[PDB]
């Protein structure tokens, strides 16, 4: 997390056809299912796999990002780790901080 | 090289 | 697919014995989603699973089911973020085609053409872009008949099946 | 909310240069805050607005659908309405459900 | 405009460098030029000519 620099994406419509990218069929049928007109999906008969290519009118989500004004936080002392008070990995993983 | 399936 | 009777029991030596029966060099339903994520996600711009088995074959000599188990050697150990470099993405599978290597046992211009072709191609998609003419179209309809074929195959199977050939015929 | 058709979105990596589309000022440099190197931005003199360039290399977020299981629950009968038991419309605005 | 870009594009060549070295420059110049500006506010026209 950096309040400088804070992640987001913005909705635009692609105005002219996207170029055709590689996917799976699992993948490209995803695709298909939310874009349905605004997107063309093809077997590539040699791999099993298939192109993707976003027709015009499609949505598309392109990230940018934001500058905040919280820079300052009470933060645990850098370098406290539940593993030195004994804790185990398999704990640490499983929970929330 | 000699092709093997997966085990 | 073959569900034994005591899958949470019977230990994974035991289980694999079992399993083994009645697979063969079948990569499975769950196995590859799980290696195509990790090529989607994982893998630098533009490097597929296509990419990745050429690489597998070309510069390490890998066939249809040994480049196999070095995807899923590569799935077990795959990148807690996505490579950047495609010669980061080329060492990586190198180190993951040693790490099978030792796990089965075995050690270790066109392309002028190609960057020029690819211009053309171009060249024509953005005339039939101009010429608003849609390259695609053959086959969606194409698609959609043989859609409404297996349909209408599927009737007439199944009409077959209840009133048989000598009826039917 | 369609259990049938879960939307979802999917990183790719865009592997060659977008086609640029147009944008205000403080969104073109929301952008280029966040891609740096792998996008351009530039000023339209005549209008004052930014022309937005995704160069090859940039992350995407393609939309995407997910079949789900869980198609049906025990929902409060259809019409149901805060605002005939009389709860007045800035409240409903306001307020979580 | 676009068999322009495609051909660009093949030739990898940058039709939009000339742009970004200019609006670099132009960046260090009113850095320069304010303390410049500074410098003059301090010690004033006489004494800096």
């Amino acid at each position: 997390y950096n309040p400088e620099k804070k992640e987001m994406i913005q909705e635009v419509i692609v105005e002219e056809d996207l170029e055709p990218f590689e996917a799976s069929k699992e993948t490209a049928e995803q695709f298909k299912h939310q874009h349905g007109d605004k997107v063309d999906i093809f077997e590539i008969p040699e791999t099993g796999e298939y192109s993707v290519k976003l027709l015009k009118g499609a949505t598309l989500y392109i990230p940018k990002a934001l500058r905040f004004d919280r820079l300052v936080a009470g933060q645990i002392p850098t370098g406290w780790n539940a593993k030195t008070y004994g804790i185990s990995d398999d704990i640490i993983s499983q929970v929330d901080p | 090289i000699a092709d093997e399936p997966v085990k | 697919g073959t569900t034994p009777e005591k899958p949470e029991e019977t230990p994974l030596e035991e289980l694999a014995e079992t399993f083994q029966d009645t697979f063969s060099g079948a990569l499975g339903k769950q196995s590859s989603s799980l290696l195509s994520r990790l090529i989607s996600s994982k893998m630098p711009g533009g490097f597929t699973i296509t990419v990745a088995r050429k690489y597998l074959q070309t510069r390490w000599g890998l066939p249809s089911g040994r480049q196999d188990g070095v995807l899923l050697v590569a799935l077990s150990n795959e990148p807690a973020a996505r490579l950047g470099s495609e010669a980061d993405a080329k060492a990586f599978l190198d180190s993951m085609a040693q790490k099978y290597a030792s796990i089965v046992g075995v050690d270790l211009l066109e392309e002028i053409t190609k960057d020029h072709k690819v211009l053309a191609r171009q060249q024509l998609q953005v005339l039939a872009r101009y010429l608003k003419m849609d390259l695609d179209n053959g086959e969606r309809k194409f698609l959609k008949e043989k859609d409404t074929v297996a349909e209408l195959q599927a009737q007439l199977d199944y009409l077959n099946a209840e009133l048989g050939e000598f009826f039917v015929n």
